[PDB]
């Protein structure tokens, strides 16, 4: 179950 | 010259160290307003936030002071990181204005809100902010005013909490709104909103005022308890014990599957889960809502579980401060000065 690492800040 | 300078943005004069340069007006968190601006020492972007005389007044003071010495003793990979503090005036007798450096995030959320998240997005975001409260509570810090604005995000999905400037509209607690008393889950309300908010994309509860709120609240969940009702003051008792009243909805009515996102590969990453975990928070009878614990051990959020996140040892104060007094402008005054003065 792994932790995200990107995030978009579109 | 000497150290400082000025410059002008808009009507407000940010007077700062030499080190900080090109400042952009980011936006404005209760009492200050904020600067990006580029740090030649260290090479990086950061935060300023000015509050012109703090000592102002009775309020102001009370939460200046609460600010300054919490983001001092407090530290944390979920709490936004304090990087400098200072005053340019260059004595007690001139002293008015207190300038406090913090890391840049990218974005408040807003804005994450607005978008269209997985569930370990979700989840991960909301695990780091319970995991953020769970260390301010540790030390009996509640922060009673959790919300978007003052909570930011990075573009590689960290999250960390702004604000102990009122930290000791609708996203306050009712135990808060209603003068009646509270408890650390206080900010649990807070988070099952937001995340009431994360899943619907956009205002959980499309009313205007801090009482129109109440009733487009109450119209969700339902009229809450008769025997939650004697716990309020006789003066609100009434007030509320007048309203309509109303069922409310199950949490499968007011968040249901086509809300949410896929099924994640991940077994307890669902949104029967998720709605699960809403229900036990977004509770309004306090003595009835889940805790930090057992929202961090909820199934839906302990698959990030970590002890050393987690479980890290309390921020201390002196408890010698917990405002416990008020004050008069030139105690206080001095008592933030001495503890800026302590800062640099």
């Amino acid at each position: 179950p792994k932790r995200p690492t990107t995030l978009n800040l579109f | 010259d000497n150290n400082f300078y000025s410059v002008e943005i808009g009507d407000s004069t940010f007077t700062v160290l030499k080190r900080y340069q090109n400042l952009k007006p980011i936006g404005s968190g209760a009492q200050g307003i904020v600067c990006a601006a580029y740090d030649a020492i260290l090479e990086r972007n950061v935060a300023i936030k000015k509050l012109s005389r703090p000592f102002q007044n009775q309020t102001h003071a009370k939460r200046a002071y609460r600010e300054l010495v919490l983001m001092k003793v407090v530290n944390h990979k979920n709490i936004i990181g304090l990087l400098n503090v200072f005053t340019p005036q260059k004595s007690l007798e001139e002293f008015q204005d207190v300038y406090i450096v913090m890391e840049l995030m990218d974005a408040n959320l807003s804005q994450v809100i607005q978008m269209e998240l997985d569930h370990e997005r979700m989840s991960y975001l909301l695990y780091q902010m319970l995991v953020g409260i769970k260390h301010l509570h540790s030390a009996g810090i509640i922060h009673r005013d959790l919300k978007p604005s003052n909570i930011v995000v990075k573009s590689d999905a960290t999250l960390k909490i702004l604000d102990f400037g009122l930290a000791r509209r609708y996203y306050r607690a009712p135990e808060v709104i209603l003068g009646m008393g509270y408890k650390e889950n206080v900010d649990i309300w807070s988070v099952g909103v937001i995340m009431g908010e994360m899943i619907k994309g956009g205002v959980l509860f499309p009313g205007t005022d801090h009482i129109d709120q109440w009733n487009k609240v109450i119209e969700q969940l339902g009229t809450p308890s008769p025997e939650f009702m004697k716990k309020l003051q006789p003066t609100v008792r009434t007030y509320v014990e007048n309203r309509p009243k109303y069922a409310g909805y199950s949490f499968e009515k007011l968040f249901p599957d086509v809300l949410f996102p896929a099924d994640s590969e991940h077994n307890k990453l669902k949104a029967s889960q998720a709605r699960d975990l809403l229900s036990k928070m977004l509770v309004i009878d306090a003595s009835k809502r889940i805790s930090v614990d057992e929202a961090l051990q909820h199934p839906y959020i302990n698959v990030w579980y970590d002890p050393s996140e987690a479980e890290a040892p309390p921020p201390k104060i002196p408890d010698k401060q917990l405002d416990e007094r008020e004050h008069t402008i030139e105690e206080w005054k001095e008592l933030i000065y001495k503890e800026v003065m302590d800062l640099e």
